[PDB]
């Protein structure tokens, strides 16, 4: 049932490497075509890979800034209130976004801030400021 | 086996079933009740056992009953059908025995054998066993045929057959009983070393021989799963199986490269879109860090949409600084995997030069043992008789093996330069018509009831025919001489002053610069404590050397052992023979083989014998009157001197049964 371990035979290749006097020598050409294309298709990509290094070089380490590490709070400022309507205004609903600018809240007071001051600060009519762009 | 059981098998019989031929034999028997059967069976082991324990001198039926012991000593007719016919068919009292009954005073019938080789030899000494009168005529002058040692002062080797392929089973053992022959184990210790003289390294010896293996084994495999017999309109050759085998490693081999350096692009490709990534990426980072920098010219205190806008564009810039990370994290990775598949390829090519020579040999060992070229090999059947392998080690004969067609041929009639030319074979009996192969035209007639032919299947196959047969053999057997195939298989006796070898080692290799070439010179046997070295020439090679001078052959063979043992260590040699097999002309070659396109059933017919038709028209169906023997017509243990043995044997006990009657097949 079993070929030797490793000897490969199938049905389908044998009927290929004998249905002509040569079609063996066909076959094994074109694998050997097809092994050149392969290794030459790799040398482009090596070389276009090179040079986007190149490009890349030195990092981004010249422009990352310092983070805010800075603790929560209850209260909202109202400096505090004024950015979060305007990262309302540019970020929608990305309540991370918001927390990350406002730099002294966590997602959650976001999240009731929208509800709290919903009607004061008409944030619906703000959010379909920021749909209406993106 | 042993005991009883032990004797069976060392008669090629199934000590716990009844044959064929027994069947046929003692009907009464094998329809019979069980018991019967066994009854049947321990007296034929028990018989087979006496004779084995003593071959030297006759068992009588007398002998037999005497040591049976009751119930079986009960019965005595049946063992006397029993022990005739294990006497008749050469399973007891066969080769060189000390007769205790005396030989019939007068003689039955007459039979003219063709050919003193061991076929024939054995079939005589069977058939005047018997109380027939017995001719052989030997083209040759001398016995054994294919056994055909060479002696010069002490000097010994044998040109044709060599060696005993094991005890286990093989009538040859009762003859050593028989005969003195020395026997001499072989060490199957074989060295190889490539066309320079650097022996192979143990690494590669065992690569090799295990791809060998593994690429028989897969021919196999193609032959019976894939049922890869024939291929266009012909029938396949194990040569072409190797090469289609071999060409799918190949095919494989690349099919994985291939596989491989598309796991590298496909890994590149990604590396590729995610710096592209990050080439945009590092951009709109420098954009922002601009834009921040920008916004924050815009001093404290200040409003809140330029608070905002410090705050939102840093934010921004953190946001994509952490996403850049993210994607050179990602590179790392793909930089690694790039690494791995770099340095972990898969293998380079299915064999190397070195390896596909080293490989060469292994398939020139094996053409050297079919007697011919792979390509000439079927499939399907070239294997056919391994099944009925004996047991026990390969021997050789240290005093030549001739001395054993010699010994058969004590008490015979032989007629030596005596050429077969024509065999008439009619109702009334036969002619066989004889020159001498001096004086080619003096002319000899021999009229008998039988003749039995043991010619070479290499002379019945030559053309145009050294022997005409009237009336010319039916399509049915001249079609099966035209399918076998006949090889060929030379030896070179290189005989020396003084061993320059290791001793401790028998027999080395050498391999062949071409595939071509893979059987010139490839091996070397040196005879058990004795200053001879044999070199031999296999497949392709045997055929194309025998048309190339001795000397040059003789050269050929002291260069490749300087290159192995050093210039200074390799004498010129004292005498040298170089067989011809193929040149013999009463040869024709070395034996036979199943070419493709043939099988074992070939070999059956080919021992069938011919039934001439009616002299006066409407006259009853003669008798069979042309019945042959030899290497080529024993299906079961082809191309050896067991079987030749085996085959004289049989006809001996057909002609026999034919001529004299079979008494002891009757209830
Ligand atoms: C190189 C070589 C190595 C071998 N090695 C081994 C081995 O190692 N082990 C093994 O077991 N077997 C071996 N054999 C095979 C063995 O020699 C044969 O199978 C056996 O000897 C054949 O016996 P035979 O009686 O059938 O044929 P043969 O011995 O050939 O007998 C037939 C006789 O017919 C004679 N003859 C031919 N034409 C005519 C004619 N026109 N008129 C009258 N007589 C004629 C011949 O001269 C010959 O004496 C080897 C053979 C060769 C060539
Ligand atoms: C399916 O697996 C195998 C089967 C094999 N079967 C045979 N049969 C040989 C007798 C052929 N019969 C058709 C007459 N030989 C193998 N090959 C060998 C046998 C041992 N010989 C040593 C030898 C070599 C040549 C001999 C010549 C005459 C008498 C005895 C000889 C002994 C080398 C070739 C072999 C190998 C195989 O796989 C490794
Ligand atoms: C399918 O699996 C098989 C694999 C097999 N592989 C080998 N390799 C033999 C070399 C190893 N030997 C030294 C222990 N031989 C097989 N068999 C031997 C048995 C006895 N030898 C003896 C022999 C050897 C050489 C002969 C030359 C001419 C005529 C007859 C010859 C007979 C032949 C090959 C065989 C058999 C197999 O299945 C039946
Ligand atoms: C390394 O070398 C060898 C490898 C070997 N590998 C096998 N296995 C093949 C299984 C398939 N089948 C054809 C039996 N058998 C070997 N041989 C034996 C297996 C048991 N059979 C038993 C047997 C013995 C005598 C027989 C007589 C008539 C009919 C069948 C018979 C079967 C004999 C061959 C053998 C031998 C080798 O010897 C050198
Ligand atoms: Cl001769
Ligand atoms: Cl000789
Ligand atoms: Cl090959
Ligand atoms: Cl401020
Ligand atoms: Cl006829």
């Amino acid at each position: 049932r079993k070929p030797p371990k490793g000897m490969f035979l199938s049905q389908e290749d044998v009927e290929a490497v004998s249905a002509n006097a040569t079609a063996a020598t066909t076959v094994l050409r074109q694998l050997d075509m097809e092994l050149v294309s392969v290794k030459r298709q790799i040398q482009n990509i090596k070389q276009t890979n090179s040079a986007l290094k190149e490009k890349l070089d030195g990092g981004i380490e010249p422009y990352r800034l310092p983070e805010v590490i800075q603790k929560c709070n209850a209260r909202w400022t109202t400096e505090e209130q004024l950015l979060a309507v305007q990262a309302i205004r540019k970020y929608g609903r990305d309540f991370q976004a918001i927390s990350d600018v406002i730099g002294n809240k966590s997602v959650v007071q976001v999240k009731n801030f929208f509800v709290n001051y919903r009607r004061r600060f008409n944030i619906d009519e703000v959010l379909q400021e920021w749909e209406a762009e993106h | 086996p042993s005991g009883v059981e032990g004797a069976a098998f060392q008669s090629r019989l199934p000590h716990d079933r009844m044959t064929s031929q027994e069947a046929a034999c003692f009907p009464d028997i094998i329809s019979g009740p069980q018991q019967t059967q066994k009854v049947f069976l321990f007296i034929r082991n028990r018989t087979l056992q006496l004779w084995l324990d003593n071959p030297k001198i006759q068992l009588t039926f007398e002998a037999t009953l005497q040591q049976l012991e009751a119930p079986y000593n009960s019965d005595t007719v049946l063992v006397h059908r029993v022990h005739s016919y294990l006497e008749r068919h050469g399973l007891i009292n066969f080769g060189i025995y000390k007769r205790i009954k005396p030989l019939p005073t007068k003689k039955t019938g007459k039979v003219i054998i063709i050919g003193s080789g061991v076929s024939g030899l054995a079939a005589a000494r069977q058939l005047q066993s018997f109380g027939m009168d017995v001719t052989l005529l030997e083209a040759r002058d001398r016995v054994g045929g294919r056994v055909a040692t060479f002696r010069k002062g002490n000097y010994v080797a044998d040109l044709g057959a060599m060696v005993v392929t094991g005890l286990g089973g093989n009538p040859m053992a009762v003859v050593s009983k028989q005969v003195n022959m020395e026997l001499a184990k072989i060490k199957q210790k074989c060295p190889l070393y490539e066309a320079n003289g650097q022996a192979v390294p143990k690494e590669k010896d065992e690569m090799v021989e295990q791809e060998f293996n593994r690429l028989l084994e897969a021919t196999s495999y193609l032959s019976h799963q894939l049922d890869f017999n024939v291929l266009n309109n012909k029938p396949v050759s194990l040569g072409q199986a190797l090469e289609v085998v071999i060409q799918l490693q190949e095919k494989h081999v690349k099919d994985e490269q291939i596989e491989h350096w598309k796991k590298i692009v496909k890994t590149q490709e990604e590396l590729k879109e995610l710096l592209n990534k990050m080439v945009n990426l590092k951009e709109k980072i420098k954009e922002l860090h601009q834009q921040y920098k920008e916004a924050s010219e815009v001093k404290p205190p200040r409003d809140i949409t330029a608070e905002f806008l410090v705050k939102s564009k840093h934010r921004d810039l953190t946001a994509l600084c952490k996403e850049y990370d993210e994607l050179a994290e990602t590179q790392g990775k793909l930089e690694e995997k790039l690494q791995e598949l770099e340095a972990n390829p898969p293998s380079d090519v299915y064999l190397s030069s070195r390896d596909r020579q080293i490989l060469d040999w292994h398939f020139a060992n094996l053409e050297f043992a079919n007697a011919t070229p792979l390509s000439t090999l079927s499939l399907k059947h070239w294997d056919q008789d391994d099944d009925f392998e004996f047991t026990g080690s390969h021997l050789t004969v240290r005093n030549g093996y001739s001395c054993v067609p010699v010994a058969l041929a004590e008490g015979l009639d032989i007629k030596l330069n005596t050429a077969v030319r024509q065999v008439r074979y009619t109702a009334s009996g036969c002619e066989v018509i004889a020159v001498n192969t001096r004086s080619t035209s003096q002319t000899f007639i021999y009229k008998c009831d039988a003749v039995l032919c043991t010619l070479p299947l290499g002379v019945l196959k030559q053309q145009p025919p050294a022997v005409q047969f009237v009336p010319p053999l039916p399509e049915w057997k001249t079609s099966a001489v035209q399918r076998m195939g006949f090889g060929n298989l030379n030896k070179v006796v290189l005989c020396f002053d003084r061993v320059f070898w290791d001793p401790s080692v028998n027999l080395f290799g050498h391999v062949g610069s071409t595939t071509a070439s893979r059987g010139e010179l490839f091996l070397f046997w040196n005879l058990y404590k004795a200053p001879i070295l044999l070199a031999l020439v296999a497949g392709e090679a045997a055929g194309i050397m025998e048309n190339i001078s001795d000397d040059v052959i003789v050269g050929r063979c002291l260069a490749i052992l300087k290159g192995i043992f050093g210039s200074s260590a390799v004498p010129q040699p004292k005498e040298t023979v170089v067989s011809r097999w193929r040149a013999d002309p009463w040869a024709r070659g070395s034996y036979s083989y199943v070419a493709a396109g043939s099988s074992g059933n070939d070999y059956d017919l080919m021992a069938q014998p011919i039934t001439p038709g009616p002299s006066i028209p409407g006259a009853p169906q003669p008798i069979p009157r042309l019945f042959f023997a030899g290497e080529h017509t024993i299906r079961n243990y082809p191309a050896t001197v067991h079987g030749a043995l085996l085959s004289g044997l049989r006809e001996a006990g057909r002609i026999a049964d034919q001529f004299l009657g079979a008494m002891y097949t009757l209830p």
